[PDB]
């Protein structure tokens, strides 16, 4: 009576899909992960980690491209060296968690690149409408 | 540091009981398991019993029931919490039960199990 | 599993006479919307199983002024009133509180003779 | 209009493989679910799972989990089964059915008796 | 279209293992009464009602009921709680006196033994000049000898000055419902056959955990929750022996205790505003308390228990029970509280049997004592006050604690005894399907489009 | 019940050479514990969890295996290392491995 | 509430012309009487009734928005 | 062994370097300024003040023409009675702390200037997307 797409459309309800269907819903992910005598002081240091988590990974979308679009395109070319799958095979094959295993090993590398091609798009438009 | 101190060694007749401490100390006295282990000569290792000191809930082998018997004494001070006693009373004393009796305890490691016996008392050399 | 219990079984009630069939349940039936799915449907031999009640008491359009669901919580009963030869067969219980869906064991309404 | 045309009885040898089809009509058919019930006349009525035809999603049950593959295409509506290697229990009578979000079955097949 | 480009996805469900504070909440009809009835009507939250357990297919979590936590944290906020719920109460330090007890009017045998003793003693008044004489009853276990006539003291006065229960604050449980904060997830096993370690292939999310009621048992915890079908037995490793075996049973044995004596308490000041609340007069026949089930359940439940016993142990073997070895009065017999008094209620009776590979009842005698030293500690004890009246209540036995022996030398049967020891077995025996996870968004991927200028 | 057996009995090597003992349990599935003891002396744990070495033990002593059968070995021996070496699942005990100076 | 911006078309614009028609059932007011009458304090207790469907609108036209732009910078 | 450039990448690594050098790395002075009985409560409103003061940054950020940027061409004139220093010899002579001195005399008259431009830049978008 409830139906199965609207449990799909809850908090973590596309674990297991495809990460192709699992890119339909980002939003409810992302908005389960701000809200939700001496207890109200470990109430308070969780919503402080929280916000302050939250503020984080901000900052981490902030420095690379996008600040809120939430699908950000962007400019470094994918090393085919790190996952050596095909397109079709990855976004109808795999969910989230069994891609991050596949991943997890090659990261801090992928951020840092991220951060040398913003600094490098900040300084060519800079360049450019400074020549303007 | 963790020491384990016994009592000496001590001669008994056959159809006595035998009472031998096990003084514990430098951790924190109510988390860890006591066992207690024999060495017999041309017989090898052979398990005893445990006694969890936090109420006293203990264990015996099997073919011991009945003969061996394990009580504990903690520490109720605010200023040493550290140390505290185990007994074990062993009785119905046979000519067989010349051996040396140690109390053990185990490792504080993360994967470390119960039996991986780390610490261990001098011995007791009982002779019947 | 939220595995449904139907009790009892077979009822021989003649027609005319009033009948109630009683489900408990294993958890709660309550999803977050605060209405609790529960559906109290129809067999008859030889077609496809029908609704008679798609909630607590609100039951489909094209039931008459006989039937009736009730309960709380756990244990709910259903209610008729007068027994017809349309209101023969086998009813059932079922939760579409959450995944994974599960139906009742199936009563038969028979006559008494 | 309002029909869930099934297929007609299904006499199918065990260790094959087992397809549906629910080429139904009259509505809507993305604003719709698609789900699936048994009936044996020992159990009564049991499950197989669902597909959502909006979202894609889709599940099925322990029991029937490791056989069932629910697609469907759209355009035709025409929902679909894959059972995988059955066996005598699996033979029984199966329904096409349909559910909103947050609605109530509307529509219910006809019941293909797909006996084994 | 091969030189692909990387493109970032923020709110991405995937997850890792963490170790954070959970925080309590508790049903609305505990709410629906006030101000420090029991613990935590101020130090959890109302509930936000019908929480949302949603369904995750396709998916494999391994559990470890044994290396989880929340059951840590759990069995601190209990302890830590039942010593905030304390400091306002009254200290008996003044208390700690010498006795002049004596047996209390009843017919007397010598072989026989008084459970309570009548003892007179000196107390302070409102006025620091003037004092009273004034007696109470005692049980054996409160009081020791200190060395013609007989005077005594209480046992703990030697060791940690005590603190009576407020009478007002109750000691029931309520369900406590543990929420996960904003950034985390609680995961629950929905699997049927899942002895709590390895791979639960239906998981689901949950906004809070279900109703868990905290009881206080050694053996046989009370008020649990029961298993779906089977009867499921549960260990960290069955072939260690030091690991406690969890039982879990589907049926539970309804299980009545009572106390047959008609108490009267007796308001006794200590100084201004202050308390002591005694047993004065035995109204009626001085009895021995005890606990009752039935005969047929209990030997049916133990059949189920040697039925399931039997698939780690070969089908050809004798399975027999025991009472305790020793230890404390709380770990040889099982301890409860029964509408604010703790019985210590003797269970040799149930546990004798043995098992071949092929309207009674079970009257067993219990005790009280009045002060307890609950989770062992160095300068902490509470008394219990004495509560009006003959007292019962009834509960259903949902599972076991039990131990096997370190049986060498060709151990055909396999003996089982019973024991408590650390509580966390009691609130492991609840969490086994839950564990709590951390949301990770930032996905990263590799896709076909790329940014322009 | 799990019968601990150690094949070589009585090891005689020299020193500065390597040494293999080995044990074999009736029941797979388990880790195993390795100990060594003096000529009158307190016992010493070597080996837990069939590979991981204790406190104060030398990285010479190396400990592998699976299922039943367990592996502990020791690379260039010391004359303090020539002792009686046990093997321990939970409460069981072989009956001891002697190594012997050659 | 910005989270509740950020999942729509503007992050920090302050003023979010955004591609979701007013559906007229909603106020049925002219443009120029509400830009020149009403306070918005008189406005919310118009449209306090039809909200949270305005938000889902909202989030279904940025959700289609960002799926159109990844499908035109996937072919180009 | 460390290098001269490592330590020059660290957290305030380029305050005595020259303010066009310094330019081209912002990113690691932006990024630890978020994250990092009774003294639970020191800490936690110490953690609270750090996010309470970035998000007053970034609001005064977010009512100016850039959001998540981190560096902002912006659209009024700079008016060279504030400064009257030649280009060059600001971006290849002086640090940022040599700076900060010789504006902070003028300072809040630029900042109601760049929320005037915002505010006019905002009513000219909301006019063009009018006519539109
Ligand atoms: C609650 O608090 C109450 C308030 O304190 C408390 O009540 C008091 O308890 C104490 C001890 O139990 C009482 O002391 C005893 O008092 C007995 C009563 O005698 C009084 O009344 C007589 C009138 O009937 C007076 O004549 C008498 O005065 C005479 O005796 C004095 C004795 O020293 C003397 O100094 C006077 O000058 C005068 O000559 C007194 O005022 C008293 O009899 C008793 O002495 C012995 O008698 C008992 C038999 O009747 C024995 O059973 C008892 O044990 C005593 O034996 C002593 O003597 C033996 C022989 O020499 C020794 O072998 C014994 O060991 C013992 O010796 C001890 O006591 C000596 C003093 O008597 C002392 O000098 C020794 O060093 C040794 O310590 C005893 O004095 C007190 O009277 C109570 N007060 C009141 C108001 O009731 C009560 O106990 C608390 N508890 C409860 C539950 O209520
Ligand atoms: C396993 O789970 C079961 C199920 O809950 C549980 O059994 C229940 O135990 C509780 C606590 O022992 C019982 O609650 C007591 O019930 C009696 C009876 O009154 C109730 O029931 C009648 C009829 O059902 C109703 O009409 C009535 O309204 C009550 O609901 C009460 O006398 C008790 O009240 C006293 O204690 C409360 C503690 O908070 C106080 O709030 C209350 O005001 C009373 O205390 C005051 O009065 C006393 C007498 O005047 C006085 O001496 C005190 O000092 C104080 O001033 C209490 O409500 C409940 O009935 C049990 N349910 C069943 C079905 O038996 C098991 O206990 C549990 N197992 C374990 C081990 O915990
Ligand atoms: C635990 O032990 C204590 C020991 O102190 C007991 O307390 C005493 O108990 C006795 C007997 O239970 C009480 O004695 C009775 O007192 C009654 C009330 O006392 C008034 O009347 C007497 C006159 O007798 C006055 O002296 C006194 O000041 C009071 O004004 C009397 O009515 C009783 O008399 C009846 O019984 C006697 C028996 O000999 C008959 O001869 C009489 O005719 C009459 O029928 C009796 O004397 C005594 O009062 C208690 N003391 C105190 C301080 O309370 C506890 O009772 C005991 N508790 C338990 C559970 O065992
Ligand atoms: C675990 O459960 C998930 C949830 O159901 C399950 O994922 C599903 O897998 C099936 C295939 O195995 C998916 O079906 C396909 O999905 C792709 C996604 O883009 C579609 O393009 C496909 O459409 C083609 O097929 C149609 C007919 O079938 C044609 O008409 C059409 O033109 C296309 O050619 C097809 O629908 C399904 O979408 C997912 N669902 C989700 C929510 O991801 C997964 O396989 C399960 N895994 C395990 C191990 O059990
Ligand atoms: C009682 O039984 C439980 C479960 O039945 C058992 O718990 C497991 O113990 C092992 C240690 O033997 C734990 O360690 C893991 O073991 C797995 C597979 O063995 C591996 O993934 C890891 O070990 C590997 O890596 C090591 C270093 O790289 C190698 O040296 C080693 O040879 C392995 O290849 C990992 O460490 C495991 O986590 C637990 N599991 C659980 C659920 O607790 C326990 O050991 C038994 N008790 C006793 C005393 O034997
Ligand atoms: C304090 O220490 C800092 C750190 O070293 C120091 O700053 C340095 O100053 C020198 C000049 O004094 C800088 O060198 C120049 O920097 C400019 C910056 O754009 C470059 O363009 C220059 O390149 C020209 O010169 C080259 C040959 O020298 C030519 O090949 C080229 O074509 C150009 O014509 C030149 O490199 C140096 O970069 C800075 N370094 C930093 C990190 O700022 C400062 O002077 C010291 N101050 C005091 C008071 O001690
Ligand atoms: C605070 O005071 C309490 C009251 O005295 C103490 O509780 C009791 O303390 C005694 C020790 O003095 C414990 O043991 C008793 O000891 C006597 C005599 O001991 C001899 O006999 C035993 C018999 O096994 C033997 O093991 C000894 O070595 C001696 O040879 C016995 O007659 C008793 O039966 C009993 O064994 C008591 O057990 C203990 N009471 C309880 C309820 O445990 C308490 O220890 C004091 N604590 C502090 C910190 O001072
Ligand atoms: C994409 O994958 C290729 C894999 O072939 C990467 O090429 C390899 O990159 C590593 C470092 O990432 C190079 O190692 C370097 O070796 C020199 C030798 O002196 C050392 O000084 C460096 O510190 C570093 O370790 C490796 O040589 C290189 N392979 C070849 C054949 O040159 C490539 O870097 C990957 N692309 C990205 C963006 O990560
Ligand atoms: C488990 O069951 C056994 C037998 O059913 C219990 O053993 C029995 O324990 C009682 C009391 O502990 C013994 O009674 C005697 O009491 C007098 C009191 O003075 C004392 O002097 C004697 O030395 C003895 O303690 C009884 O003899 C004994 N029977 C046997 C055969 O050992 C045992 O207590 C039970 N365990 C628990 C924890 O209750
Ligand atoms: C009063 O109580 C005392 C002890 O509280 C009794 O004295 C002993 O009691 C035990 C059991 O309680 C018996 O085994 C002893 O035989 C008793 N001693 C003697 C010498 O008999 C005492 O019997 C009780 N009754 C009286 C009248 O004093
Ligand atoms: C425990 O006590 C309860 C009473 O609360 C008993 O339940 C009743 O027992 C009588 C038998 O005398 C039956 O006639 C009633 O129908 C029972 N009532 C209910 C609600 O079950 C119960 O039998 C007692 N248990 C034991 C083992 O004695
Ligand atoms: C455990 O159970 C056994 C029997 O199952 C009980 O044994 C009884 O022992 C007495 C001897 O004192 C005999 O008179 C009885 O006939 C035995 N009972 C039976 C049924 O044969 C034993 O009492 C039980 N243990 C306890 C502590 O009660
Ligand atoms: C990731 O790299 C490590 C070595 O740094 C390697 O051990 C591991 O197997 C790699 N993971 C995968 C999934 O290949
Ligand atoms: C809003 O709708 C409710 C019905 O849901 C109605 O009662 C109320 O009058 C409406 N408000 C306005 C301002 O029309
Ligand atoms: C800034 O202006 C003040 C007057 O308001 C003046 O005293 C000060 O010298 C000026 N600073 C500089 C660096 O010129």
């Amino acid at each position: 009576a409830v139906g199965i797409g609207a449990v799909f459309l809850g908090f973590l309800g596309a674990a297991g899909s495809t990460m192709g269907a699992a890119s339909m819903t980002l939003t409810v992910q992302a908005r389960n992960l701000l809200s939700g005598t001496v207890w109200g002081i470990k109430q308070l240091q969780a919503r402080v980690l929280a916000v302050e988590r939250y503020l984080r990974d901000q900052q981490l979308l902030g420095i690379w491209g996008c600040s809120g679009k939430l699908i950000c395109c962007t400019n470094v070319p994918w090393n085919s060296s790190w996952s050596n799958r095909n397109l079709s095979e990855i976004w109808d094959n795999m969910t989230w968690l069994q891609w991050d295993k596949e991943i997890s090993n090659y990261t801090q590398i992928i951020y840092g690149l991220l951060e040398e091609s913003q600094n490098q798009q900040e300084k060519n438009e800079q360049d450019l409408l400074a020549l303007d | 540091q963790v020491q384990l101190v016994q009592s000496g060694a001590v001669i008994k007749t056959p159809g006595s009981s035998v009472k031998i401490s096990c003084r514990a100390s430098g951790y924190n006295f109510r988390d860890y398991s006591i066992h207690w282990v024999r060495l017999i000569p041309d017989k090898g290792f052979e398990w005893i019993g445990w006694i969890k000191p936090l109420w006293g809930a203990v264990s015996y082998a099997r073919q011991l029931q009945g003969r061996v018997s394990m009580t504990r004494q903690l520490s109720q001070d605010p200023d040493d919490p550290d140390w505290g006693v185990a007994y074990m009373e062993f009785s119905g004393l046979t000519p067989a039960d010349t051996a040396e009796y140690f109390c053990v305890r185990r490792g504080s490691c993360d994967y470390c199990g119960d039996f991986p016996w780390q610490y261990w008392g001098q011995g007791t050399v009982v002779v019947v | 599993d939220v595995l449904m219990t139907q009790t009892p079984l077979s009822l021989p009630v003649s027609l005319g006479g009033q009948a109630s069939i009683s489900c408990r349940s294993s958890q709660s039936v309550v999803y977050s919307d605060g209405d609790t799915y529960l559906e109290w449907y129809l067999q008859k031999p030889g077609q496809s199983p029908k609704l008679l009640i798609y909630k607590v008491s609100r039951r489909f359009s094209g039931v008459p002024d006989r039937f009736s669901g009730s309960g709380s919580g756990t244990d709910f009963t259903l209610k008729i009133s007068r027994v017809e030869t349309e209101d023969l067969g086998v009813y059932y219980c079922f939760q579409g509180s959450h995944v994974p869906y599960t139906f009742g064991g199936g009563t038969k309404l028979e006559i008494k003779r | 209009q309002v029909q869930l045309l099934q297929s007609g009885a299904e006499l199918v040898r065990p260790g094959a493989s087992v397809t549906l089809s629910c080429k139904a009509s009259g509505y809507a058919f993305s604003d719709y679910e698609i789900h699936w019930v048994k009936q044996t006349p020992v159990r009564g009525l049991d499950w197989i799972g669902a597909f959502d035809p909006k979202s894609g999603a889709s599940a099925s049950n322990q029991k029937v989990k490791g056989r069932a593959i629910l697609t469907a295409d759209k355009s035709s509506s025409t929902a679909y089964m894959e059972l995988r290697s059955l066996t005598s229990e699996d033979s029984a009578v199966y329904y096409c059915t349909r559910l909103r979000y947050f609605g109530y079955f509307d529509v219910w097949g006809t019941g293909t008796t797909v006996t084994v | 279209a091969e030189n692909l480009w990387v493109t970032v996805y923020y709110g991405v469900p995937v997850w890792k293992d963490a170790e954070t504070t959970l925080f309590c909440a508790s049903d609305a009809k505990a709410y629906e009464t006030e101000k420090h009835n029991v613990w935590a009507t101020h130090a959890c939250v109302p509930t936000d009602p019908n929480p949302q357990e949603i369904h995750l297919e396709n998916v494999t979590e391994e559990f470890n009921m044994w290396k989880n936590n929340m059951v840590e944290q759990m069995h601190t906020d209990i302890i830590s709680l039942w010593d905030q719920s304390l400091k306002p109460c009254v200290k008996l330090t003044p208390l700690c006196v010498t006795l002049q007890c004596t047996n209390v009017t009843n017919n007397i045998t010598d072989d026989m033994r008084g459970e309570l003793k009548n003892c007179s003693f000196n107390m302070t008044t409102e006025l620091r000049d003037k004092k009273q004489k004034v007696y109470s009853l005692f049980y054996r276990l409160d009081v020791v000898q200190i060395n013609s006539n007989k005077e005594y003291r209480l046992i703990n006065c030697n060791t940690s000055a005590c603190t009576q229960a407020c009478p007002k604050v109750s000691f029931e449980p309520i369900p406590i419902h543990y929420c996960a904060p904003a950034g985390f997830a609680i995961l629950k096993c929905k699997d049927k056959k899942f002895n709590g370690t390895g791979p639960c292939p239906s998981v689901s999310t949950v906004q809070c955990t279900h109703g868990i009621k905290p009881v206080v048992s050694t053996q046989l915890l009370l008020n649990g929750s029961l298993a779906e079908e089977e009867v499921m037995i549960r260990s960290e490793n069955i072939t260690n022996n030091a690991k406690n075996i969890l039982v879990q049973f589907n049926t539970p044995v309804q299980i009545n205790c009572t106390r047959p004596n008609n108490n009267t308490r007796k308001s006794i000041r200590i100084g201004p505003g202050q308390a002591f609340y005694a047993t004065g007069d035995i109204i009626g026949d001085i009895r021995q308390a005890h606990c009752n089930v039935s005969k047929a359940t209990w030997n049916e439940t133990l059949g189920k228990v040697v039925k399931q016993l039997r698939k780690h142990f070969g089908n050809n073997t004798i399975i027999r029970f025991a009472n305790s070895s020793g230890g404390d009065l709380e770990v040889t017999t099982h301890s409860f509280n029964c509408g604010g008094e703790f019985f210590y209620c003797n269970t040799s009776g149930l546990f004798n049997s043995t098992w071949i590979s092929n309207n009674d009842s079970i009257t067993l005698p219990c005790r009280i004592k009045q002060i307890i030293n609950m989770w062992q500690r160095i300068g902490q004890c509470m008394y219990a006050p004495p509560i009006q009246g003959v007292i019962r209540c009834v509960s259903n036995i949902t599972g076991l604690i039990l131990t096997r022996d370190g049986g060498s030398t060709n151990s055909t049967t396999e003996t089982f005894r019973p024991g408590g020891g650390d509580m966390r077995d009691n609130w492991r025996s609840e969490l086994y399907k839950y564990k709590v996870v951390k949301i990770e968004p930032l996905g990263v991927a590799p896709t076909r489009c790329k940014r322009r200028v | 019940e799990i019968v601990l057996t150690q094949s070589p009995g009585i090891l005689s090597l020299s020193p500065g050479e390597t040494a293999t003992l080995f044990c074999k349990a009736s029941q797979g599935g388990n880790a195993m514990t390795w100990y060594q003891k003096r000529r009158g002396q307190v016992p010493r744990l070597l080996i837990y969890d069939t590979s991981r070495r204790a406190s104060g033990v030398p990285d010479r002593f190396v400990g592998s295996g699976s299922g039943t059968d367990f592996f502990l070995t020791i690379n260039k021996l010391d004359r303090e290392d020539f002792a009686v070496y046990y093997c321990q699942q939970f409460e069981f005990f072989g009956l001891g491995s002697e190594l012997e100076v050659h």
